RNA sequence: AAACUCCAGUUGACACAAAAUAGACUACGAAAGUGGCUUUAACAUAUCUGAACACACAAUAGCUAAGACCCAAACUGGGAUUAGAUACCCCACUAUGCUUAGCCCUAAACCUCAACAGUUAAAUCAACAAAACUGCUCGCCAGAACACUACGAGCCACAGCUUAAAACUCAAAG
């Protein structure tokens, strides 16, 4: 569905406390978010600790 | 007004079991209860490990008893169940059939809210 | 709003519970 | 319109016939408005009870011909 | 866009104008520096569409209105 | 726990590709919420900070899903122009 | 037939067997995948211990701990006393969601032993003590 | 006609006369309170 | 005046409204078999409205009844009764897509 | 690092502590506040407004006894960092958070937007914010700063709270 917006926001003719208080209006805005890119991790540490255990053996 | 009582013994043999079924049911008319039924919902295994009276219980007979009392007598049964020790657990609830269910009209979805903000340009 | 008014009330009520602690 | 309250009750009894509708032809007439001009023309004559007119329409353009689906 | 072509040829067949392309800022509020200092506007402006492709009024009604042109307008 | 062990959050290894169920498991316990929940429950978040974070993720969850419909609604015209040059 | 990611209910008749043992009787791994440590205990169906090996064991010390190499060493390690006692097939229990959670299964595999199971049992309170308060970071 | 369907009722309470005979009554029976439902809406009883 | 006009009616082709499936049928704590329905097979967790697909008052009926069935011994808490994971399949959540 | 090593890891037994999921719900209460289960009792007013000479309440923190002790924790002590570090980081532990019986009466107690009755018509409309308004009533305000201050008075409050100025100073403050 959409979570509903009805009597969520302190508004004049809302009798309740408000529930939701958004920093920002909740308008769309006509852009979407840059993709960001994927944080890297060290790769082949497996390998590596094979080739490490034989040194330490041999 | 009318109760039910949740009733989980001990798993014991059928002379055991009519004899705390049958404690329970007077001790209820003792209080000033009118008993309407009894139920057997049979044995189960518990769905967790029941620590009962210094016991570790992990099956139980499961029974029911719909009954009428008065509004005091609530108090006075629940602590007498505290100290039968072939009462695994014990609740009274009000009696679920007591409550009329009231006719639902259906699922409304929700229309997006309107005029949160000011048509202003921004 | 900035809290710069605050911030002298603030100070007022510093100064004066350690002047009290004081006296 | 008046003639909408029987439409409605053909889509819900019958639905949407095999028939496709040609908005093109400004005088296309739809087995649904075919099943309503025969509701109205007997309504004209006095009665004034759906259920039984209602066995009747669905008849008398049966006896004209149509496909029809009563459960479905 | 789906009648650009359409409306630009029948202003060319009755011997009038059509501008069916982005609107530059300016073309009749501007026009004496956009064309030259002897440029004759438009006597008339017929919008067959008058929003812009973003839904929203085109700006030469505007500018029509400020320049005292009569618009016909769908 | 008084509950019957190896019930609760277990999945099975088929042929050996423990990679794949550890993966299904991680799914299971993300999209029940308990993966966030151990998470924000190694430090207390205060009365104050819990009730500014959950309206900070609906306020999200709002405007994500909206942001989503349009999107989704507006795709079919991402198509080639059909009026090109004009 | 279609394979089950549900284990097998205890009670229930079953034919899936290992290495003739029911899943009831299959030793079970616990793992403990600590923000800096990572500790393996296998032992029997009937709670038997059969071999232990954490990162602190295996000689790692300090923030060396809190890494997925050194999870996967006591992985390794684990798996070598566990073999010597006559254990292939684990079920795996983990517990916590350290850096060496993964890891340490990848050691156990990588030991020769061969798992069948994985079970988190990570505990969180439903609602229980209240944690430290936050850092200031 | 609420009286009347009381009235009704009451003449199989548990007395203290018929209390060790619905004892063993209901130590014989097994009422069930589990029924399934389906996506449709549909009531599925566990058939025995 | 004139009989062509439009006529001042309410929607005849109004469709039904829509009713959730427990709609008109008593939830009881005792039922374990229906409420286990709406938990997590692995983690016995309640799912929300947006899963179960119940409107407020049923949800909060379900939502009700399993924390009375589970502290009067009748459901398990950290998971679904194996019994019951064959039940019909009434929630809209998918773990291996 | 210090710390622990009567310590960790599976398993069993075991709260006077706190209440995952549900909750994408938006309900109850005068506000404060209220989200584990059960039961009992129970959520004022058939016009409205209205007590800063009154009453009854009022988060957190504190105070007075008397208990409880899992965790969290001002203070404090160690470890670390640093030019110093009376902090931020780590460990430990206390008041305190809980119960009971009395106090204390304060919050950015703010959704900084009063109650009641209405209107989206006009000219909406300084800016921003949560669009502009009407009737009616009460409560409040009238440059900044001195000042959540001093005096006086009241208060179970004695480093308290509530009421609350002036002189000198400025040409701005906002
Ligand atoms: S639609 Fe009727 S109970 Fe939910």
């Amino acid at each position: 569905a959409t979570p509903s917006l009805r009597g969520r926001l302190a508004r004049f003719g809302n009798p309740r406390k408000p529930v939701l208080k958004p920093n920002k209006p909740l308008i769309l805005a006509n852009r979407v978010g840059e993709r960001r890119r994927e944080k890297g991790e060290a790769t082949c540490i497996t390998e590596m600790s094979v080739m490490m255990a034989c040194w330490k053996q041999n | 007004p009318r109760y039910e009582l949740a009733l989980i013994l001990k798993a014991m043999q059928r002379p055991e079991t009519a004899a705390t079924l049958k404690r329970t049911i007077e001790a209820l008319m003792d209080r000033g209860a009118i008993v309407r039924d009894l139920e057997n919902l049979g044995e189960r295994a518990l769905p967790y490990r029941i620590s009962a009276h210094s016991q570790q219980h992990n099956r139980g007979g499961y029974f029911l008893v719909d009954f009428y009392a008065p509004t005091a007598a609530v108090e006075s049964m629940v602590e007498h169940l505290s100290r039968d020790i072939d009462v695994i657990r014990g609740n009274i609830v009000k009696h679920p059939l007591t409550q009329e269910l009231k006719e639902c009209e259906g699922i409304v979805p929700v229309p997006l809210a309107e005029k949160l903000y000011s048509t202003k340009k921004r | 709003k900035n809290v710069l008014k605050i911030r002298r009330r603030k100070m007022n009520h510093h100064k004066y519970r350690k002047l009290v602690k004081k006296t | 319109y008046h003639e909408d309250r029987i439409r409605a009750k053909f889509y819900s009894v019958y639905g949407s016939g095999q028939r496709a509708f040609d908005l093109f032809n400004p005088n296309f007439k739809s087995t649904c408005q075919r099943f309503v001009e025969k509701y109205t023309e007997l309504q004209k004559l006095g009665e004034t009870d759906e259920e039984k007119l209602f066995v009747e329409t669905g008849k008398a353009l049966l006896a004209e011909g149509v496909i029809l689906r009563r459960v479905g | 866009r789906q009648f650009s072509y359409l409306i630009e040829n029948m202003a060319r067949d009755c011997g009038e104008y059509a501008h069916t392309r982005y609107f530059r800022g300016g073309m009749l509020t501007n026009a004496r520096l956009l064309f030259g200092p002897t440029v004759r506007l438009p006597d008339l402006i017929i919008f067959l569409h008058t929003l812009n492709n973003i839904f929203e009024p085109h700006v030469a009604v505007r500018d029509a209105a400020k320049m005292n042109i009569p618009t016909v307008g769908i | 726990a008084k509950h019957l062990k190896f019930i609760a959050r277990t999945v099975m290894v088929q042929e050996g590709n423990v990679e794949s169920a550890y993966r299904t498991l991680n799914r299971i316990l993300t999209m029940d919420g308990l993966i966030e929940d151990i998470k924000h429950r190694r430090y207390y978040e205060k009365p104050c900070r819990r009730r500014q974070r959950e309206s900070y993720e609906r306020c999200r969850r709002i405007y994500n899903m909206e942001m989503a419909r349009k999107i989704n609604f507006l795709m079919r015209k991402n198509r080639a122009d059909p009026w090109q040059g004009c | 037939t279609k394979f089950s990611i549900y284990p097998p209910i205890p009670g229930e008749e079953s034919s899936l067997r290992w290495a003739g043992k029911k899943f009831e009787e299959i030793p079970i791994a616990h793992i403990k995948a600590s923000h800096n440590n990572t500790q393996i205990q296998v032992v029997s169906a009937s709670n038997e211990p059969l071999a232990f090996a954490s990162c602190g064991t295996e000689g790692f010390r300090n923030a060396k701990k809190g890494t997925g190499i050194a999870a996967q060493t006591a992985g390794i390690a684990a798996a070598a006393r566990a073999k010597q006692k006559g254990v292939i097939h684990i079920r795996v229990v983990v517990k916590g969601l350290g850096p060496g959670r993964l890891s340490a299964m990848h050691g156990l595999i990588m030991g020769g032993l061969e798992v069948i199971s994985i079970t988190d049992n990570t505990p969180i309170p439903h609602x229980g003590c209240r944690p430290r308060k936050a850092r200031k970071l | 006609r609420e009286v009347l369907q009381l009235q009704e009722e009451v003449k199989n309470f548990i007395t203290r006369e018929n209390l060790e005979a619905r004892v063993e009554a209901a130590l014989d029976s097994r009422k069930n309170y589990n029924w399934a439902i389906t996506r449709e809406g549909l009531v599925v009883r566990p058939q025995r | 005046s004139n009989e062509d006009l439009p006529i001042s009616m309410e929607n005849p082709y109004k469709e039904p409204l829509k009713k959730c499936i427990l709609c008109g049928k008593h939830v009881d704590y005792k039922n374990v078999q229906l409420l286990s329905q709406f938990v997590s097979p692995f983690t016995g967790c309640i799912y929300g409205r947006h899963i179960t697909g119940l409107c407020g008052k049923k949800q909060k009926e379900i939502t009700k009844a399993i924390k009375r069935a589970q502290i009067m011994g009748f459901m398990p808490v950290t998971y679904k009764d194996p019994a019951y994971l064959k039940d019909p399949k009434v929630c809209n959540i998918r773990y291996r897509e």
